[PDB]
This record gives structure tokens, C-alpha cells and sequence, in this order.
């Protein structure tokens, strides 16, 4: 069932949408965890490409987010 | 991501990575909302006493965070919110932590003096379900017996697990606290009494009442005094009264701390096991000997059908000559045998009865087994092997599972994530490459410990593509500056080294000498560096040049453990625009 989980990008997202519409707990996790693995490893900008996102941060907020994360060991 | 916010959160729920998670925060304010909202674990990167933490945006919050670790918090060793040397500042800090971290059900802390607990517990009493205490420092002498734990057992009404595994106290603290707080301990289910591996062990006069006071105990992990030279050691009678006092036990793990036959017998261990129907994880790592244990294991199969994980110290008659004598034990997910001389190549082949269970197997100091049927247990459901002090076996040649194998503790490989090698005094790493470990495409972790009484071939590990985490333990090696050069020569050539844990050696503070700093310093890839022992203030800047080093700390986590120039260093370390 990992073999199942290959698919296009919108065909995964759209699967999540209609996977909690019909209330399938098991499939919702499997689909979500697979988007989660797409994010793991990538840099901030490289995450913004893979999903077509647009940085909505002033450079003051960026360095604010940056200063807060410094209170957590990686 | 036009999707409903609850499903973005559900996505981010699944991120284990702190760094990836940290990077998701930097994508957009929308998934920064989503990351702070779903993060479950956090080990703080302090000092939380400093105004950078306190006067900090108060929508910086982790409302569904459960496990908060405050043991790693700067400076490393120091008291947290002690009221010993003033309340007002401890009051406020406490509330600040309680404001980013309001849903903590699980807390780790470094605990020099019991008033830190008294100052943290108010905010989380109603939530707190698990506690880890951590203390490599000595115990404050003046405290009165079971005083270190009174703050917890009075306040935290929902406490189910207690972890003293790295907490230096006296056994009489534990016995005093856990027998004079029945309201609290009647609820306890998990207990870990390691005590910073710095005791001779709990006696039967101690072990007995703790079980007595803890009916619901489902897990116990303890160092016990088994040496029968002493009148109050742990016998069959003591084990029996543990088992009938903690019926629910699923995970029991006794062991003798150390540096000849035990007061335990085989008909005694058969009765004992008959008392523990639920026993899933059993572990008796004792140095003293327990002869002809063959039966006791067949008992364990019959009395304890739910057993899976199993680890035996000096248990001398596990398996043998003829037919089934530990292999009655049908399921063993993992198994480890130890200083057991009666083990013989006859035995390992004879485990044709654990075809379905054993994904892990280990022998430590067995002295009578061969190469080529460590070449016989080859089957589909098997993944992880130690082989520690064999007078005879020295070989990796044996293996069908070269393709399937995943960890290895000895002294192409197509699935081998992990590797722990033990060496001697001035042994050379290098021969390892010719002796059979040449490829290792997927090898991520490697662990090297040294013990004893040209250079190390550390550079010869640069073959391995994805090798990122090393742990180099020279603590037990017993001037030192030239020795640290021998060992650290050529880490630079490890291209993909991401995370290093170094133990410098001990001679009466464990100092990390200048040539070592400069050798470590040339590591380019290091995102995390932890050094067990310390250096001088005037040696500290030199790590600041490592391009993207972020996490670094001087964690003296050894008993007895022993300056806010470190804080000056820490600011300089954070200052640098490093990678995200």
C-alpha cells in the first residue's frame, strides 16, 4: 500500500480532501504522512516550489521566526 | 494548500524532523501557524532565565505540545529555579514556560536541588503524567533522605511514569519517598531506577517495599545487589516477593552494577515466572552465575506466552547438546545471551524454533562458538546483530544477511543503517575496510568506543556515501593531547559528517586539548557538536568557524560531574547567519 501511494500532486491533495469527506481515518493518515514526507529534507524555498507557495513574510517576520526556532535544539 | 486549515495541521502532525519542521515555519505565516500548533516534542535551547526568552512575542506558543525537555538548557549543569542561595523571578520564568508550553504531560529536567520541581510543578500539576529527572552532580548532603522527590509525589496527581535513570540519588531516597506517599505511588506504572549508574544496587530490604508500595507497576527497571557475599542481596525470595507484589508487570529489567554463583536458583525462577503471566520484556543482566538455567526458560515459554524481548547475563545453561531447552520459547522478537560458556555452535543452529521471532540476536562473552553457523540462522525475519567478546569468532564473512542486515555490534552491505565498533588501546580502524566492510551505501550512523591498558584510520570511513552521525567515545581509554590527535586525525575527510558526539578521556575534569579542537574544527558539515567533557573559554571561539554549526554543548553527563563566559560564546554562536 506504499505501492498505491504513487500519484500526481493534485491527485494526492484532492485525495486528502475527499478522504476526510468520507470519514476514512486510515487513508487520511496515509495520504497526509505522504505530503509530510515531501516536505521533510527540503530548504524553505525548495518547499515553496514543490507546492506553489508565496512567501508572505516581511524580512522582519522571517528573522522573528528565525529567532524563535533558536529556542529548540534540532 | 487551499485546503481547510485542520488538514494542513494534520499534515504537519507527521513531521518528526525538528529542522524540517523549523523550515516549514519559514515557508509562510500560514504554516508557521500550523507548525507551532502541532509540534509535540521540544528540547529547549536555553538559557530561559535570559530576557531573550521572557520578553518574547507571547503568540510564540505550542498549545498541543506534550513532551518538554528542560535538561538541556544553558548553562548545562546549573540549577534551574532553585530557591537556595529571588522567588519573584522564578515565579515569572515559570509562568513564561507555562505560556509557550501549557499542555505538557511529560517533563524532563536537570534537578540539582528539589526546589526546581516545587517551582515548575504548579503550572503543570493537573497535566503532568511522566517525569524524567537528571542529575550527574553529587547529591546535596544536607537534604533529608527522600527529599529530592517529595515535590512530585505531593503535587502531581496524574503522574504515571518516573524516570530516575540519570538521577544521582541514594537508594534510601527512593525507598523513603515511594513508601511514604501511598496516594501517589498507588497510581505509578513505570519506574526506572538507574540512578546515574552509580549505585551498588537496591537490596532486598529496599527492592521489597518499593514493589509493595507499587501494585500497578507495569514496568520496572532497576540495578540490584546480587552479590551473596552480602546478607541483604537479591535472592529467589526477593524475586518471588517482587513478582507477587507487582502482578501486572510486563517489562522487568534487573541487572547487577559491577567492577562465582548467585543467590538465585532455577526452581526459584520457575515460581517467579509463574507469578508474572504478563511478562513481555524480561532482562536479568547479572555478573554472578545462574547455573543450569535450561528449565527456567521452558517455564518462561509456558508461564509467559506473551514474552518477546529477552536478555540474560551470566545464565549458564541456556541451550545445549540435544533438543529444545531455551527454544521452547517460541516468540523472541529479540534475544541476547551474554557471559554464557555452555553456548556452543550446536545451540545457535538449534534455534530452528524461533524462525518467526528473532529480528535481533547477540552474544557478549560466549567463548565456544564458531564462524560458519553464525552462518546458519539466515532466515527472512532477521535484522540486527551484536557479537562482543568472542575468543573465537572475528568475522563478517558468514552472512546471507549482508543484503538484509541493519545494525552491528562487533569488535555490499545493502541495508546497513547503523554500526557500533569496539576497539582497544592503540588499535587501528583501517583494517575494517579490507576485513569485509567495503561498500555500505546506506550507512548513516557509526559508533566507536575505546578501552585499554601512525594514526587511527578514521579517514578510511570517507568511502561511505551517506555517513552523517558519529559517536567517538574515548572516555574509558585511561600525555592525552597526543592521544586525541591519534584518534581524531582525518575527520575532515568525512565529507557528510553532520552530527558528532565526542567523549574526551579521563585522568582526574576530562579536558579537550588544543590539537583536538583544531582537528574537530576543520569539520565542514557539522550541524550538531556535543562534547562530553570541556575546554577553556579561550578555546571556544574556534568552533564558531564551522560554517553551519548550530547546536553545540558541553554536557558533563557522568558521575560525579563538576562561568557565564559560555553565555558570551552562545550569543556569538547564534549571531552568525548560518543555513536554515
Amino acid at each position: 500500500d506504499a505501492d498505491f501511494m504513487k500519484i500526481d500532486q493534485a491527485t494526492l491533495f484532492e485525495l486528502i480532501l475527499a478522504a476526510n469527506y468520507l470519514n476514512i481515518k486510515n487513508l487520511l493518515d496515509l495520504t497526509c504522512q505522504t505530503v509530510a514526507d515531501m516536505i521533510k529534507g527540503k530548504t524553505p524555498e525548495e518547499i515553496r516550489t514543490t507546492f506553489n507557495i508565496k512567501n508572505d513574510f516581511t524580512p522582519e517576520e522571517e528573522e522573528e521566526v528565525r529567532r524563535e526556532n533558536q529556542w529548540a535544539f534540532e | 494548500l487551499d485546503l481547510p486549515e485542520p488538514l494542513l495541521l494534520h499534515i504537519l502532525s507527521f513531521l518528526t524532523d525538528v529542522r524540517s519542521r523549523h523550515r516549514a515555519a519559514l515557508a509562510c505565516g500560514r504554516m508557521r501557524a500550523a507548525e507551532r500548533a502541532t509540534r509535540s516534542e521540544l528540547s529547549l535551547r536555553g538559557d530561559p532565565r535570559s530576557p531573550g526568552f521572557l520578553f518574547l512575542s507571547h503568540a510564540f506558543r505550542f498549545p498541543a505540545l506534550e513532551h518538554l525537555d528542560l535538561s538541556l538548557v544553558s548553562p548545562w549543569g546549573h540549577p534551574l529555579l532553585s530557591s537556595v542561595p529571588i522567588s519573584e523571578q522564578n515565579a515569572f520564568i515559570a509562568a513564561r514556560l507555562a505560556g509557550c508550553f501549557p499542555a505538557v504531560t511529560s517533563l524532563a529536567v536537570y534537578c540539582r536541588d528539589p526546589t526546581t520541581l516545587a517551582n515548575l510543578t504548579p503550572h503543570w500539576q493537573a497535566s503532568l503524567r511522566r517525569v524524567k529527572l537528571v542529575r550527574w552532580h553529587q547529591r546535596p548532603p544536607t537534604l533529608p533522605d527522600g527529599a529530592d522527590l517529595e515535590p512530585l509525589l505531593e503535587t502531581c496527581a496524574a503522574l504515571r511514569e518516573l524516570d530516575l535513570s540519570e538521577f544521582y540519588c541514594w537508594t534510601e531516597d527512593v525507598v523513603r519517598a515511594l513508601t511514604t506517599h501511598p496516594s501517589a505511588t498507588a497510581a505509578l506504572t513505570h519506574l526506572d531506577l538507574g540512578l546515574a549508574a552509580a549505585t551498588d544496587g537496591f537490596k532486598s530490604s529496599e527492592l521489597g517495599p518499593i514493589a509493595a508500595s507499587c501494585p500497578n507497576l507495569r514496568k520496572l527497571v532497576a540495578p540490584c545487589l546480587f552479590n551473596p557475599r552480602f546478607s541483604d542481596c537479591v535472592g529467589d525470595d526477593a524475586l518471588l516477593s517482587l513478582a507477587t507484589s507487582c502482578p501486572r508487570l510486563t517489562v522487568l529489567r534487573l541487572s547487577e552494577p559491577f567492577e562465582e554463583e548467585a543467590a538465585i536458583t532455577v526452581a526459584g525462577l520457575v515460581a517467579f515466572f509463574a507469578a508474572l503471566p504478563a511478562l513481555e520484556d524480561f532482562t536479568m543482566d547479572l555478573q554472578h552465575n545462574v547455573l543450569e538455567a535450561a528449565p527456567a526458560m521452558e517455564a518462561l515459554a509456558r508461564r509467559c506466552p506473551r514474552i518477546k524481548f529477552l536478555t540474560l547475563g551470566s545464565f549458564q545453561g541456556l541451550c545445549k547438546a540435544s533438543w529444545l531447552h531455551l527454544d521452547g520459547v517460541a516468540v523472541c522478537g529479540g534475544l541476547e545471551s551474554l557471559y554464557m560458556k555452555n553456548c556452543q555452535d550446536l545451540t545457535d543452529a538449534s534455534l530452528a524454533a524461533i524462525g518467526r521471532g528473532c529480528r535481533r540476536l547477540a552474544k557478549f562473552g560466549i567463548h565456544g562458538c564458531d564462524l560458519v553457523t553464525s552462518a546458519g540462522i539466515r532466515r527472512l525475519a532477521f535484522t540486527l546483530r551484536p557479537t562482543l567478546k568472542e575468543v573465537t569468532v572475528l568475522h563478517c564473512r558468514l552472512l546471507h544477511t549482508a543484503e538484509c542486515l541493519t545494525a552491528l555490534s562487533p569488535i555490499s552491505w545493502e541495508m546497513l543503517r547503523s554500526l557500533s565498533l569496539w576497539f582497544s588501546a592503540g588499535q587501528l580502524l583501517s583494517p575494517l575496510i579490507s576485513a569485509g566492510l567495503d561498500s555500505c551505501p546506506v550507512l548513516e550512523e557509526i559508533s566507536i568506543k575505546v578501552e585499554g591498558d601512525t594514526i587511527f584510520g578514521l579517514s578510511d570511513l570517507a568511502g561511505f556515501p551517506v555517513l552523517a552521525k558519529m559517536k567517538l567515545d574515548l572516555s574509558e581509554a585511561v600525555d592525552l593531547s597526543l592521544w586525541e590527535r591519534f584518534y581524531l586525525h582525518g575527520i575532515e575527510s568525512l565529507q557528510t559528517l553532520y552530527e558528532l558526539d565526542y567523549w574526551p578521556p579521563q585522568d582526574k575534569h576530562r579536558s579537550l586539548t588544543l590539537p583536538a579542537v583544531g582537528l574537530i574544527q576543520r569539520c565542514v558539515g557539522l550541524r550538531k557538536l556535543f562534547i562530553h567533557g570541556t575546554t577553556h573559554e579561550h578555546f571556544m571561539t574556534f568552533f564558531l568557524s564551522i560554517p553551519n554549526l548550530r547546536d553545540m554543548q558541553l554536557r558533563e553527563d557522568y558521575y560525579p560531574a563538576p562561568a557565564e563566559s559560555w553565555l558570551r560564546f552562545e550569543v556569538q554562536l547564534n549571531s552568525r547567519q548560518i543555513d536554515d
